């Protein structure tokens, strides 16, 4: 899962 | 700090778009499924509780859908202008209480109406497929973390915009020590600052994209779950 | 006279499921151009006027589709074939009277106002939608007459006002006495059985199906036009 501005 | 660019009325239209299809694919299917209660006598009261609902989303959508986003921004010279995060704030607002509506209506729908229809129908004609609720959460925990997105990266956070699942997330992570912060809990993953407009309309773009995408496979399992109530 | 069959139930019903289409496929549209005349403020109070209309569309679909054509109907003694009909052919009639009054306020008062408001087309009805609209309710009209008819349940309290005008305007005329293309005119033949009017029935439901399916079309088109 990768959401934009978002540090995973 | 940042000021508004020209696109900034399409922009706030697009997010608001979002929202719009969001309450549309719930009152969609949701007048399916109180015309279908309306033969259950056993489940009226529990129709008309779902009814409230869903004009509590029917305002919301007409509201989106009634605003006029270069009423509310003054432009002039790329100033005298108004602040980026000051027409972003009332529509991260919007997005806040929507998002906790429908955190109530989806606990209702999916716990609450569902244990209630088996022990008073006795039977799994009217419950939602389990492919569904799947799609409730999915989309809400998208909905949720955009929310937040916009209002962390605009450094517009307060106690007063503050979801309460995010907030629980955080507390409970804290509580029991959670952890090096690896971290799997999409509510629990920190938001980047934005620096310029030009950067919050391309990631509001690649929100735009993924919000659809869960929006679409919402609208998938509808369709499937309004077959079931077919007669 | 005749007594109901088992099967006379679901023929009920399949004849409102046609009104409720007609009723369906103006509330749909309507709709869209009400959602649109909200964008117009000079057409502010001519759209609550629609708003009205569609309200009592929305009322009679509600009906027709709540409507348990088995809860009304028994079957040596039972239930005459034409008292359970008049009910429907009531209906359809109520319904018919709306919208001849509906359709005159959107074919006629509100496209030259919206002429004159707006200076512009874009958001009148087309030419082709405007004919669809008439050969619908024509139809409509006429079966609802043959409904009432054949059935010998005709009074002055189901008569239409289109048909009743053309009557009185032929026999005030000359084209009172002749076949006439004129469809308000043409004699309707009484039904001898139930089965002969269920046949006929389904017979009428593939005509105004196909005037519906004609009507959905030019619906579409005219929905574009007010993109």
């Amino acid at each position: 899962p990768v959401l934009p501005g978002v540090k995973r | 700090d940042i000021k508004v660019t020209p696109g900034t009325s399409e922009l706030v239209e697009q997010i608001l778009a979002l929202l719009s299809r969001y309450l549309s694919s719930y009152i969609h299917v949701l007048n399916k499924f109180i015309s279908h209660l309306r033969r259950v006598a056993t489940l009226r009261f529990e129709r008309t509780t779902l009814i409230k609902f869903v004009k509590k989303l029917r305002f919301y959508n007409d509201s989106v859908l009634s605003y006029n986003a270069s009423e509310f921004i003054n432009e002039g010279k790329n100033p005298g202008a108004d602040s980026f995060d000051k027409v972003i704030l009332p529509i991260a607002s919007m997005f806040v209480k929507c998002v906790e509506t429908f955190d109530l209506l989806n606990y209702y729908l999916t716990q609450s109406l569902q244990k209630e229809i088996l022990s008073k129908t006795l039977n799994e004609d009217l419950t939602l497929t389990a492919e569904s609720i799947l799609a409730i959460d999915d989309t809400y925990n998208h909905f949720v973390k955009f929310s937040q997105w916009m209002i962390e990266s605009l450094r517009i956070g307060s106690n007063l915009l503050d979801l309460e699942v995010v907030q629980f997330a955080i507390k409970s992570a804290d509580e029991d020590g959670t952890n090096i912060g690896e971290t799997d809990n999409i509510f629990l993953q920190e938001i980047l600052p934005v620096n310029s407009e030009e950067e919050f309309q391309t990631l509001s773009a690649a929100w735009h994209s993924i919000l659809d995408g869960k929006l679409g496979a919402l609208d998938e399992e509808f369709d499937v779950v309004a077959t079931k109530w077919h007669d």
